[PDB]
């Protein structure tokens, strides 16, 4: 009256959707130039990513001015001033959260947006009259600690090279202590990014691949030295998808940080599950450089197993060979306990796996 | 704030007349257009051979009755106190047109 189902499902499907950067972000991360825009017969390239980039900023070589300060205007020096919109009225930019909620106190549909979404909606909703501006909209940078919204006059992010940085306004995107509270936002960032896009890091976890009923280690990765989580977040960011043709979000966007060995393992294949390891933190190029969420979804397997058994003479157990409830797995042999598991998971290995990982982190079925 | 000259080049002949439009996309509050001759003289709307016209966010350069001494590169600069001194494309807020006379 009990058998194992033939349908190989992954209970991490909905959880991992926000980490499908190619699908949810769909543009470059390090250098975002996903959309092209023409303005009065003048081609441009502008960011287009749909997810925020936490901790990102622009570093100007041979300069000591934050890229968030306005561009030089009139009788200022070019080297002086930054990338932000000219603050001549202090009404277009910068704009504090209080001023944003006040200017839109009557727009009901906007007073329901979160702080970051409100700043994004404000910045992208600017078009000078009498001009074509066909999808040419400015990006923004929201400072969550200062509660300030900054519009960017310049959409460029990197202009390095032998000409510009040699004996000339050189800049490059990067993450450092000064930017940790900033949120880089293109004109397309989802207003519901809180549920669809990555932010906080996943503690006691590391990205893995769901073969059939268990989350396995990702074979192909690149190991790098990382003294702490911040550097691993900086390393993955510098190797992430870059549009400097369009990347559409493809690139080394994910990384597992071994806090004990102090190593940073990056990879370019989208993850499909998490492995509960007390020594690892799962980070992405879009994630915050320091925020960590230690709560691992322990009941994810038990909840799904019990759900199917409740929907059903015989009981068809799902193809989930891992759970914090040892009985629910119904292993023919003795399940194996994981010492480094915060959830005290048990895995059943004496099972015919219907899937297999080979080549470049690809999961394929052996026989249908 | 970008600026462009249309036509981009000038194939003028002696005696003929040619007009050049300087249009600025993205004009911000304190921006204004100014033309400059090859020698660097600011062209004011004078009732002379080579004059300038103010038309909305644009400014037209009219070269009536051309002569060989008029050839050169003319500059259209968008300047202003609160006006960006850099283009969206990290370029100077100016545009040039090279007019060449013949016979």
């Amino acid at each position: 009256t009990v058998e194992r189902s033939t349908r190989m499902s992954n209970p991490w499907k909905a959880f991992m959707e926000k980490y499908d950067i190619e699908r949810t972000h769909s543009s470059g991360v390090r250098v975002d130039l996903g959309e092209d825009a023409e303005v009065e017969n003048a081609k441009y390239r502008i960011p287009a990513g749909r997810c925020p980039v936490f901790g990102k900023g622009i570093v100007i070589e041979n300069s000591a001015v934050s890229f968030l300060k306005p561009v030089a205007t009139g009788d200022q020096r070019l080297k002086d001033g930054g990338f932000a919109f000219p603050n001549a009225n202090d009404h277009i930019s910068p704009m504090t959260l209080e001023n944003l909620k006040a200017r839109y106190k009557d727009n009901v549909e906007m007073m329901k947006l979160n702080d970051i979404a409100l700043c994004r909606t404000h910045a992208a909703s600017f078009v000078m009259a009498g001009d074509q501006n066909s999808n040419y909209r400015h990006p923004a940078v929201y400072d969550e600690k200062e509660k300030t919204c900054h519009m960017l006059y310049l959409s460029a992010q990197e202009n390095m090279g032998p000409r510009y940085c040699s004996p000339v306004f050189c800049f490059k995107p990067d993450k450092d202590e000064s930017f940790e509270n900033l949120v880089y936002l293109s004109k397309n960032v989802r207003n519901d990014w809180d549920k669809k896009c990555p932010r906080k890091n996943l503690g006691n976890a590391k990205f893995g691949l769901w073969v059939d009923g268990n989350c396995e280690e990702i074979p192909y990765v690149k190991e790098v030295e990382a003294k702490d989580l911040r550097e691993c977040n900086r390393i993955v960011f510098e190797a992430s998808a870059s549009d400097q043709f369009k990347s559409k979000g493809r690139g080394f966007n994910w990384a597992n940080f071994d806090s004990v060995k102090k190593k940073c393992y990056i990879f370019n294949t989208k993850p499909t599950c998490l492995i509960n390891d007390k020594n690892f933190i799962a980070t992405t190029a879009l994630s915050h450089p320091r925020e960590v969420d230690l709560e691992f979804p322990c009941s994810i397997y038990k909840d799904e197993i019990e759900r199917e058994i409740k929907k059903q003479e015989r009981i068809v157990l799902p193809r989930i060979f891992i759970s914090n409830d040892k009985e629910s797995i119904k292993c023919p042999c003795e399940p194996e306990h994981i010492s480094q598991s915060t959830c005290n998971f048990y895995v059943c290995n004496c099972v015919e796996k219907r899937a297999e990982i080979k080549e470049n982190n690809q999961v394929v079925i052996k026989e249908e | 704030l970008q600026v462009d000259i249309v036509p981009s080049q000038g194939e003028i002949s002696v005696g003929e007349s040619k007009f050049f439009l300087c249009q600025v996309a993205g004009m911000l509050p304190t921006c204004e257009i100014s033309w400059f001759s090859p020698n660097g003289e600011k062209l004011t709307p004078n009732q002379q051979r080579i004059s300038v016209v103010w038309n909305d966010d644009s400014s037209t350069l009219t070269i009536y009755n051309a002569n060989i001494d008029d050839a050169g590169i003319y500059k259209c600069v968008v300047h202003g106190p609160q006006c960006p001194r850099l283009t969206w494309s990290l370029g100077l807020p100016e545009a040039t047109v090279n007019v060449k006379i013949f016979q």
